[PDB]
Parts: structure tokens; C-alpha cells; sequence
């Protein structure tokens, strides 16, 4: 008989720990794995997959239609959208990005923001997005806007653009929840010169936006998401 | 490893920015390629976002209740809570089923910790130590009947005994039929018109049972389990659109009808911060 | 002088050439193999029809106007009924499959819409009545006609809402699955190639569809000053390495 | 040390260190490169 | 070692007793600089004031309380301690608190003990044996609500269960968002004319929840939970004046008004002794 | 299974005791350390600086 | 005395784990094994031998 | 380990599947001896139908 | 690591991985061949 | 022996045994020998 003490802990069950179980199943033998294609390892993994973002929130009930930026023809100096950026919140939360976030407490790195034109081809146009780092108010007008980092698009053959919001911060890491002094900035996009519709054409044409991490990112503390619940547990 | 490279001023013709998301790639753009960069490492390594790390920790899967009462007089055992019984499963309460369901077939062994705590809401002159018996009932086996049938004898069937305040710990081997468990299945379990459809079909591998071993006291006493699952060697392919609705039924994918929209709405224009 | 947008597929006794492509996807970055001896369990030697099943079937055309929602196809069903593909079907027990996917829709330059095209592994749909009802067998087994998301209900089909692809998931996020646009201004076909996925090795072609393929569109058609408002969009689809093993009577199967 | 017999029984796995967006983001028949034009 | 060379009489030109205290020095005069010495070597290495030893000791950080009872008929659970909670911190109680803020910045992991004791303040027939359930809810991450929400399924979130009487343990590693964990902050979380000032705003890493697993029994049972906190690996930056006046807040540097003399006054002269 | 005795003192929680305990937080990684003046590792250190004595206690 | 901590399952008593035990007859010797023809070692080596199935079931 | 070997037609003078019952033998043929089968291998070692297991828990 | 002294207290036995189905199966004297005639 | 697999598990740390006293008592920039004139 071997001495022993025991410490403080004792027969605790922390759902977090990781320790050997006697196998209730001696000498089962599992089914072969065969190939499958597809195979995750990290979350890291598919965060960098671009999804679409309902930008245009503006709706009443869930619609194809908040996916859809409208711009108009011949407006000049003027702004197509707007929105922050906590990306646990707002436009973002549904997105795959979001979605992934909101399991994990912390996040840092580059966000890359990209926007795909789907008006006429014979039509064009000329946009800039601005990215407005934390400490400024969201941009009033392109004036305003075009100091901070900012990219004009030229609508082509190239139908889409990607702009990235490159990590700019003191503290390295910020909140997923929003929270004001981990506050990341402001997106907003101003007509450049304006969207120009041929002849025999009209209305409105819609620019389609994607969110997806650049390979720079960090994800730490997972946590539980404000993204689902229950009240009983469900049946067959 | 870096995190960013040092990039200056560029004027060329070669512009990474610029490209055809209608091709279904996502070209990996960094900060360097549209503005001035210096260099910065990565200190980081994604360790706590692998799989094995994610679908890794304890989750509650099953809460159910079993009392200690006077058996003499009762029809129906099973009906009494005098013993009772889970149609093992994973999707009851929901936090670990949307995780898991970020994923089509998902491969694990399971560690199940089971925890029991006792109940006495009327007048009792004690607590009183109570051992409950959780046996695994697979298909194709008699399922108890009473509360202390031949059933319980589990001579060839894995049963552990522990005490209730006490917890239970094992662990099973990944016992899927196939490959992989799916978490979604597009099928039925044959051609039939009116089979049931989805995943409730493969998902199958019977029951857990439980009873108190002890015979009754003066007074009654409610025990309740609550079942944890712990996902270990975990592997996962295909990965899905997380679930956006709520859930409504073990195994269908169905969703609640006059939901509410799940996207919030702006307060202000397309142009509001 | 090879564009990404100029392509030639030729499988079988059948070709098709699109001048307008943006490139191709390859699901999961796979392209679609037979079954190797490792991975195999059922002993039957399997049979490999090659040349005859392994050609495009162009199903029957669809028409995108103003107010589409989206349309959705299952495989192997929509394939149920064509030439030899369709009778090896019924007469195994056991066949698997991957398939070349190409989607087609031209306009002109003054045209704008943007369809998304997807591929879903193990696409589980929803019944409309919430709860746990099922979504009968017929329902799921539209054939050659697929799923048309601005039908209505009907009792014992599945949802057809779109913001929800059908099962409680964001249209949004469909893009996790391997797809593709087709943007009038861009793009005039889509061509996905589909490896067999699955958690078995070969599975019965009948109780279980392992693929939807959605066209949805997203940026609504607007065509010219006063042109018809309409487009058509074709599927045609071809069978890849395909094999089918335990060979009989012939199944029936509901409706 | 593992102190049981079977492999079910053994601790959590340890990290895949695996690693590898590309058949999730770039699934692309004919390849892209980065800076060279999306359709040719 | 030597504390203290052998030294003899001096007259000498060379004087290391006059020194500027003006320049901000503190010269390292010795008595071998102005009497005469022996040698004596020191026996002593200075161990036990090594700043790990010196935070290195569990001290009580929270001392809160939760019931066990019927909540039939209870509007707000957490208003009835069905389940309190603790919005993280470390300097409710002081005594640890003036010694972390010795130091500016503080780096550590942390080890919680919890120990938990209950009490039965009016007539029970016994003492019933009650599992605590205390998990740890970051920010950004539904708060319970009821004393068995299906926020306790806990799939995500560390949670321990242990039994009243008995203590828990664990330890987190160091979660601050920085490189160290403020102990002061001369800031705001904007530039806002309202914002509140100081650290409770970096300081915050959501709350700690508590709640007992048992139904309930007829009679009601007091459960009050201690939690300690120990540092390791701890590091420590920029030595500060020790706290003089008692403190009033969590996270504010403020004293108390009309607070009383800090400094003994003599009983007697300057020239007393 | 190995046969052990357990001793007197089991089960204490002394508050100066130093072992190893499982972390709650599994993988997690910690943010690198950044450089800052002042680092001080003895108490000896510091007591070392001279400050002002209040001397003059008689108001 | 060295330090211990006792995990979740402690105590439990699982009808499929194997461990060992104390012999409550030390030293005791056991009758030898002589030779018996027909050893089986796995039910696989059995359900090999064929028998009869009552095929016309309905009596 | 071969669950089944490959195994094509035959025509042969020499037939494994007819035999004599009345012996008490039970002759071992497969699936290959009657259809045409391809590879496939076993992945299973029958450790838990071992008396031991059978018989002890 | 036995920490008993008696065989008997040790853990369960180890897979026979011996297997042999011709005691039961194949008891003929004169050995029959798969293939040449049952009844010659 | 860890028996644990983080590092935050592990027990305290041990005597940093380092000790440097000048960051603190002698900041000046022109170096003051003891002995010497303060101020010359
Ligand atoms: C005593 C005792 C009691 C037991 C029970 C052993 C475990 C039996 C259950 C096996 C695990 O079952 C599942 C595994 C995975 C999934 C699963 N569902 C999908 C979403 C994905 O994975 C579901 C179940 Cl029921 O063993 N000994
Ligand atoms: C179950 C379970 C429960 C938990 C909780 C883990 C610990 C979470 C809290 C993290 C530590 O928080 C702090 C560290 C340092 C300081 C600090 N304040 C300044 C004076 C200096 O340091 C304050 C807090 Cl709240 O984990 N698993």
C-alpha cells in the first residue's frame, strides 16, 4: 500500500478536462474509415471562405433582397452604404464570419471585404470604399471618408474587388460582443465618379457584398453563442 | 511566422485586387496588397479552433428522472418513473447540436459522464444513499419491464452502478454502422410512400436505461440524470451553413412556422453606422 | 489564346462548348474516381457501363422572369428516367456516381441578374408544417422537373421558402458549398464536377439522393427597354464513373 | 502512459496542425494566380 | 556571501557619505562606509520575497450565496439567489488588492479554489446533499436567466460541478487582452465626455455563475460560496507608493471624505522618542 | 488497479500549498508579452529606493 | 505521501472494465489441466459448423 | 487480411458447391466459388467473440 | 504491472487469436477436398 | 512531471534569483561613482 494524499479538486467534474475512461465496449472493433472528400481541421479552416453579407438590412421580415446594395444612376459625390464593424453584430452576425466569432471570445487580424458588380455590361462606374480605424466618427462624406484607407474601384471586365480592412489597434486582441474601446472602425462606399446605365436601359443596379478572414486572424476563449437557445428539450 | 511582410508604394499592372467572384474562389487577398505594410509575427498557432478542440469539451445532453417509491400497486413501472429510459441521442438540447451540424458526417468515440443528484420536495426524516444502475440497451434486446425484471441481471449488456451526488464516467468507441455518423441524411430507409424521411432512421443504437437499485423508504425520493457527452478523436468533413431557425424535432431539419426574422433590421438606412 | 471563359467538355458521344465560362469548380478540390479494393465491402464485381451512362442528359428547360424564386434538383433523381443511366438504376441494388454539372443562361450586354449556383452534399429538407412532420418520398423525388421554390405548399412537401435554403440555414451562407455564379454581365454557364460523397462506399440510388443542386437567383433579371422579361436557364448533366453492383429484378418504387 | 487497453479509452487527440483552406476557397478547376487577371 | 567586509579607520579625501539626493539616486552606502566593520556573511538569499512567493498564496476574492428551493412561483430567479452571479474581478475584498496594486501591470495565470459550506437557518429534518454547478459566462454570451436555462447546458463554456462542502479547482491561464492586465489606467474607453474613467472599463471578462443542481427538498438550504485566488507565473512592472487611504470602489483609485489621518501623531516633540 | 493508504491532511485546501490543476480554458493562447520598463522580481528590490519619512508627526 | 487528485467515475463500479483484485485464497493450487479434445476459442469458430433451420414453420 | 478474393467466370469439370451433407462435414466455400466477386478486405479481427470476452464481464 | 502476488488476480486473459473451425467443421477421417467429389 | 498539458496548469514558479536594484536606485544618465563628489 502506496501513501497518498488528496488535494483540493477531488472528485470534481470540470466539463473542460481531458483524462482516459475505461472503454464500456472491451474490444469493439469500429467500422473501417473509408475516403471522404472534404475533411475540416480548424475553424481557421473555413472562416476564410467569403459568404455573402445582408447588407441592406433594411427590411421588415428576412428577404432575398437585404443581400442586394442598390445603386442609382447619375448620382455624384454620394453614399451607397454604411455600417461599423463588431463583427459579432449588425450586418455581420449571420454570416459564416460572424457565426464563427460569436463561438469564440476574442479575435484579431485582417477582414477581407469584397464587393461584386451586377449591372449591365455595358454600363460603368466608379466607387471608393473606406475603411475609418477606431477614433474618428463614421464618415459624413467622402471628404471625410478618403483620408482613411480606401480603395476606388473601377467597374470592369474584373467584376469584383476586394478590400481588405488590414488590422489596425493598440491592444492586439478585441471582443467579439461589441464593446467600445476594443471598437474596430466604420466600412462606408461613396460614388467615385457615378454608375452610368447605356441606352435602352433602367432602375436600379445591385452590387452584391462578401465577408471572409484574411489567413492573418485569431479566434481564443470559446465561448457559448447568443445565437441559439431552447425552452424543453426537443423530441423525435 | 509572419503576420504581415513589409510592403511599400506600388504602380503596376499586375493588380491582386481586382477579381471574378462568379468563378466560386476566394482569392487570398492580404492588407499588403492594397495598402503600406511593415512587418508583424503571428504569436498565434489556431490551436483551440481545431475540431478535436471545438466538439472536444462535455456538453449536457439529457436530463431525465427515475424516483425510489413504493413499487407495490403499480401497473406500469416504466410509467411511474420507477425506472426510466432514453432513446439515445444527441439533439435534444441544442448547443452542442448546432455545433455538431456545422458539419455532414462526423466520426468521434464518446466519453459520457453521467451525474445524478437527489430530490426530496415532501417531508422526509432523511436523505437517503441511493445507487442507481444505468444499463445500455441495444436493439435487439429485451427492454426491462419492471424495475427489477431479469432485464437487470445485464449479463452480457455494459452496465455501471455509482451513487447518486456521485457521477459515472466510461467511455464507448465510435459505434456508427457506417463510416461516419451523418448529420444530415437526404433519404429514407427504403422505397416506401410513406416512410419517415431524414436522419432518425440511421441514427439509431437503442437505448439507455436507468432505475435505483435500492428498494423504498418511508418517503420518496426523485433522482435526476443528466447525461454529459464529451466528443474525443474527433473527425469531420463537409462543412455547412450554420442553423439559422430554431429547432423543433429530434432529426429533421424543420423549423417553427411565423418564426421571427432572424436578421436584425437596421435602425436607420442602408447608409447608418 | 486559352481563356478561362472559352471551354470544350466531351464525355461520352456528347460535347459541349461554352464561349463564356469563368472557369470550373471541382467539389472539395476532388475529381470524381472509381471505388478502390480498400474501401470496398460488398464482394459483387461491379459493373461499369462507361460510354453509355457516362454522357450529358439535358433535362427540360426552366424560365427565369421577374419573379423566380429558385429551383432545386436532386442526384441521382432528376437522372431517374434517362437512357441506360435510368434503367441500371432500377435493376442494381448498389450504384455510385459523380457528375459534370453545367448550368447555362445568355442574355445580352444591356441584361442584368446574377443566379447562384450550389451544390449541397446530403441536402436533408424541411417539412412546411414545423414540428417533426416528414416530407414524403414523391416530394423529395421531383425527377427531371425538380423543385420549384415559388410553387406552393402542398401537404407532405417540404418548405420552399428561399431566405432558408429549405432546412433552417441563411441563403447567405450557402457559399460554404462548392458553387458558382452566373452573372449576365460575366458569365453565361456554371460547370461544377462532383466526386461521390458520402459515409458509405456505395449506397442504394433510390431511398437516397446525395446531392441537391440549387440555381437560385439572387440579383433579379432586368431586362432592356421593352424586351421580353424573360430568360430561359438549361441543366444538362452527365453521369462520371459511374458504377452500379447487385444486379436483379428491378426495383418499384412509390407513385 | 495509457493505463486501459482499448483506444477509445484514451485521452483527447492533440492538434491536426493540418491545415489547408484551399479545397474550401480555391475549389478552381484551371488555377488562379493572384495578381494575374480573373478571366483571360 | 558577505553582509559586511571587515573595514578600519579612515581619513581620507574620498568621502562616500556626502551624496545629491537632488539627482534622484539612492547611493548604496554601507556601514562599512562610516564605522568600522567585521566580516559576517548574510546565511539568507531573499526566497521569500520573490514577487511569485509574495502573490503566489490563495486569498479570498468573492464570498456570494445562492439558495436551494422551490422556485414555484419565483418572478425573477436570479432576484432570489436561485442562481447568483459574479461579475469577475479581484479587488471587492483588499487585502490582496493593495498587493497587486504595488505593481502597475501584473501578468499571472490564475488557480480558483471554490469552497462552498451550507447552512440550514430554520428547522430542517436534515442536511441534504446538494452538487454546485458554477460556469463561466464570457462576455458576449446569453446570461442565464432561470436557475435551468439551457444556457447551463454549458456545451461551449468551461463549467465545473464539485458538492457543497467539498472545493473545487482549476486553473485559467493568463486572459487579459494586452501583454499584462492593468492594475491602474489614466483612460477612457473614447473620448467621450460622459464615458466612465479608470480600469473597470479594460477590466472585464465577463461573470462567473453559480447555481445549485438539486430540486428542491421540503426544507430550504443555504449555500455560500468563497472563491480564492491564487497567482502563478506571475510577472510585475513599475513599483508604486502603497495604498494609504481606504478604498470605496472596485476599479476607482478614490478614498473616502473626511477619511482620518494616516500618519501616527507623536505623543510628545519632534524631540521625542 | 494499485493499492494506496490515504494520510491525515487529505482533502485540505491549505492556501500556501503549490500543485498542478487542470485548466479550464484547454488551448488557449495567451497574448505574447511585449516589452515595458520597470519589471521588479524581489520585494528587496525596491525597499532599497529611499523615500521621505513624516518625521515631523507632532501636527 | 505522494499527491493525488480523484477524477468523475471514481468509485464507480462498470460491469466491462477489467482490473485486479486481491485472490482471497493466497496461495491456493489449482487442479493441472489435463488434455479434453474439442477447445473452442471464438463463437467465429462455431457459427462455421452448419445446422438444420426449421424452414416449414408452419405447424 | 482478403475478405474476398477477385474471381471471374468459370466452366470448369470442378464444382465446389456440390457436396455431401451426409459426411458431417461442412465444406468451407465462399462467395467467390458461385459468382464473380472483386478484392475486398476484412478490417475486423474478431477479438470480441473471444470466450474470454464472451465470458467475461 | 501485477501488484498481486496470485495468477488468479490478475486481469482478464488477451485474445486467443488462435481460431481453428476444422475440429468442428471438417472432422472427416479421409480428407475432403473443396472442388473433387464428395463421394468418389 | 507535468501531469497536465497547459502550461497555466503547472505550479509556481520558482526564485527568479534575479535581482537588480539600479533600474529603481540609480536611474541617473551620467553614472555616480560612491566616493566620488555628487556634484562636480
Ligand atoms: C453502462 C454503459 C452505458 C453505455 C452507453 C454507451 C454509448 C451508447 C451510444 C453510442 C453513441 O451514440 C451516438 C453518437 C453520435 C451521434 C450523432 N448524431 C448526429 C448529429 C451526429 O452524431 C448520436 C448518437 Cl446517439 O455504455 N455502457
Ligand atoms: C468552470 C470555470 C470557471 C472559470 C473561470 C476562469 C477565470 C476567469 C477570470 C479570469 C481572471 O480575471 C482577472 C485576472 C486579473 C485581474 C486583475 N485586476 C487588477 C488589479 C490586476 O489583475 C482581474 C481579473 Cl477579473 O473557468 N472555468
Amino acid at each position: 500500500g502506496l501513501p497518498t494524499t488528496t488535494l483540493p479538486g477531488s472528485g470534481q467534474f470540470l466539463t473542460t478536462d481531458d483524462r482516459q475512461s475505461p472503454s464500456a465496449l472491451p474490444n469493439y472493433e469500429p467500422t473501417p474509415r473509408i475516403h471522404i472528400p472534404g475533411k475540416v481541421h480548424n475553424l481557421l479552416e473555413i472562416i476564410q471562405v467569403d459568404t455573402l453579407i445582408p447588407m441592406n438590412n433594411t427590411h421588415t421580415k428576412d428577404e432575398v433582397n437585404s443581400y442586394l446594395i442598390p445603386l442609382n444612376a447619375n448620382r455624384q459625390n454620394e453614399q451607397v452604404f454604411g455600417t461599423n464593424l463588431f463583427i459579432g453584430d449588425g450586418v455581420f452576425k449571420t454570416t459564416l464570419l460572424g457565426e464563427i466569432v460569436q463561438y469564440y471570445t476574442h479575435w484579431s487580424g485582417s477582414l477581407r471585404f469584397s464587393l461584386m458588380y451586377t449591372g449591365p455590361a455595358l454600363s460603368s462606374a466608379k466607387l471608393i470604399l473606406a475603411y475609418t480605424p477606431p477614433g474618428a466618427r463614421g464618415p459624413q462624406d467622402r471628404r471625410e471618408a478618403m483620408l482613411g484607407t480606401h480603395v476606388v474601384w473601377d467597374i470592369g471586365l474584373q467584376s469584383t474587388i476586394v478590400m481588405t480592412i488590414p488590422w489596425t489597434s493598440g491592444v492586439q486582441f478585441r471582443y467579439t460582443d461589441p464593446d467600445t474601446y476594443t471598437s474596430a472602425g466604420f466600412l462606408s462606399c461613396w460614388y467615385q465618379t457615378s454608375l452610368i446605365l447605356p441606352p435602352e436601359t433602367t432602375g436600379q443596379v445591385y452590387l452584391l457584398s462578401f465577408i471572409s478572414a484574411c489567413p492573418d486572424f485569431k479566434l481564443r476563449l470559446m465561448k457559448d453563442t447568443q445565437t441559439i437557445s431552447q425552452t424543453v428539450a426537443l423530441t423525435e | 511566422t509572419v503576420a504581415s511582410i513589409s510592403s511599400g508604394p506600388k504602380h503596376t499592372q499586375k493588380v491582386p485586387i481586382l477579381t471574378a467572384n462568379e468563378t466560386g474562389a476566394t482569392m487570398p487577398v492580404l492588407p499588403s496588397d492594397s495598402i503600406e505594410t511593415r512587418t508583424t509575427y503571428m504569436h498565434f498557432n489556431g490551436s483551440e479552433t481545431d475540431v478535436e478542440c471545438f466538439l472536444g469539451r462535455a456538453a449536457c445532453v439529457h436530463v431525465t428522472e427515475i424516483q425510489n417509491k413504493d413499487a407495490t400497486g403499480i401497473d406500469n413501472h416504466r410509467e411511474a418513473k420507477l425506472f426510466n429510459d432514453w432513446k439515445i441521442n444527441l439533439s435534444s438540447l441544442v448547443q452542442l447540436r448546432k455545433k455538431l451540424e456545422l458539419f455532414t458526417y462526423v466520426r468521434f468515440d464518446s466519453e459520457y459522464t453521467i451525474l445524478a443528484t437527489a430530490s426530496q420536495p415532501d417531508s422526509a426524516n432523511y436523505s437517503s444513499n441511493l445507487v442507481v444502475q444505468a444499463m445500455y440497451v441495444p436493439p435487439g434486446a429485451p427492454n426491462p419491464k419492471e424495475w427489477d425484471d431479469y432485464t437487470w441481471q445485464s449479463a452480457s449488456n455494459p452496465s455501471v452502478f455509482f451513487k447518486v451526488g456521485d457521477t459515472s464516467r466510461f467511455s464507448v468507441p465510435y459505434v456508427g454502422l457506417a463510416s461516419a455518423y451523418n448529420c444530415f441524411y437526404d433519404g429514407y430507409s427504403h422505397d416506401d410512400a410513406e416512410t419517415q424521411y431524414g436522419i432518425t432512421v440511421l441514427n439509431h443504437m437503442g437505448s439507455m436505461a436507468f432505475r435505483i437499485v435500492n428498494e423504498h423508504d418511508e418517503h420518496k425520493t426523485l433522482v435526476k440524470i443528466r447525461v454529459y457527452h464529451r466528443a474525443k478523436h474527433v473527425e469531420a468533413w463537409i462543412p455547412r451553413a450554420p442553423r439559422a431557425l430554431p429547432y423543433t424535432s429530434i432529426g429533421r431539419t424543420n423549423y417553427p412556422k411565423n418564426t421571427e426574422p432572424v436578421i436584425k433590421k437596421r435602425k436607420g438606412d442602408i447608409k447608418s453606422y | 489564346g486559352y481563356s478561362d471563359r472559352v471551354q470544350q467538355i466531351t464525355l461520352g458521344n456528347s460535347t459541349i462548348t461554352t464561349q463564356e465560362a469563368a472557369n470550373a469548380v471541382v467539389c472539395y478540390a476532388e475529381w470524381p474516381e472509381y471505388l478502390p479494393d480498400v474501401d470496398a465491402s460488398d464482394v459483387n464485381k461491379t459493373s461499369k457501363p462507361d460510354t453509355s451512362v457516362c454522357r450529358f442528359y439535358t433535362l427540360d428547360s426552366k424560365t427565369w422572369t421577374t419573379g423566380s424564386k429558385g429551383w432545386c434538383w436532386k442526384l441521382p433523381d432528376a437522372l431517374k428516367d434517362m437512357g441506360v443511366f435510368g434503367q441500371n438504376m432500377f435493376f442494381h441494388s448498389l450504384g455510385r456516381s459523380g457528375y459534370t454539372v453545367h448550368v447555362q443562361c445568355n442574355a445580352t450586354k444591356f441584361h442584368s441578374g446574377c443566379l447562384l449556383v450550389v451544390v449541397i452534399p446530403e441536402h436533408q429538407l424541411a417539412s412546411h408544417e414545423g414540428g417533426n412532420v416528414s416530407v414524403k418520398y414523391t416530394f423529395t423525388h421531383p425527377g427531371e422537373r425538380g423543385i420549384d421554390l415559388s410553387s406552393a405548399n402542398e401537404v407532405g412537401g417540404p418548405v420552399k421558402d428561399v431566405l432558408y435554403n429549405m432546412n433552417g440555414t441563411l441563403l447567405g451562407n450557402l457559399l460554404i458549398f462548392p458553387h458558382q455564379f452566373i452573372n449576365l454581365r460575366t458569365n453565361n454557364t456554371a460547370t461544377i464536377v462532383i466526386p461521390y460523397i458520402n459515409s458509405v462506399p456505395i449506397d442504394s440510388m433510390t431511398r437516397h439522393n446525395n446531392v441537391s443542386l440549387m440555381v437560385i437567383p439572387i440579383a433579379p433579371l432586368t431586362v432592356p427597354t421593352g424586351a421580353t422579361p424573360s430568360l430561359p436557364i438549361t441543366v444538362t448533366i452527365a453521369p462520371m464513373c459511374t458504377e452500379f453492383s447487385g444486379i436483379r429484378s428491378k426495383s418499384i418504387v412509390p407513385q | 502512459i495509457n493505463y486501459y487497453k482499448d483506444a477509445a479509452s484514451t485521452s483527447s487527440a492533440g492538434q491536426s496542425l493540418s491545415m489547408d483552406p484551399s479545397k474550401f476557397t480555391e475549389p478552381v478547376k484551371d488555377l488562379m494566380l493572384k495578381g494575374a487577371p480573373a478571366l483571360n
